[PDB]
């Protein structure tokens, strides 16, 4: 946001209440993992 | 005739698998295999 502008506080506290409310886990989610290719994570034992 | 080579291939292959066997008995033996109950919260 510019310097000083009236629009810092409300996007700020808009974060916020975005990130608790769990909008923005659900839409990284969705923009990473639910649109994405070879979803099967970490399937057939990968890790052993 | 065929039971010399039956009884041969069967008596390689069993070798092979104890050989294998003891190999990898020795291993587990060794490595303390590495133990991890939980990977990840998908888990």
């Amino acid at each position: 946001t510019p310097k000083g502008s009236s629009l810092g506080t409300p996007v700020n506290l808009a974060v916020l209440k975005l990130s608790e409310q769990g909008v923005l886990d659900k839409l990284k989610n969705k923009w990473w993992y639910d649109k994405g290719e070879c979803g099967a994570k970490d399937s057939g034992s990968k890790e052993k | 005739l065929s039971a010399r080579i039956v009884a041969g291939v069967w008596w390689f292959f069993t070798l092979i698998i104890i050989s294998s066997y003891t190999a990898n008995l020795a291993a587990f033996l060794t490595v303390e295999r590495m133990v991890s109950p939980i990977e990840s919260a998908e888990d």
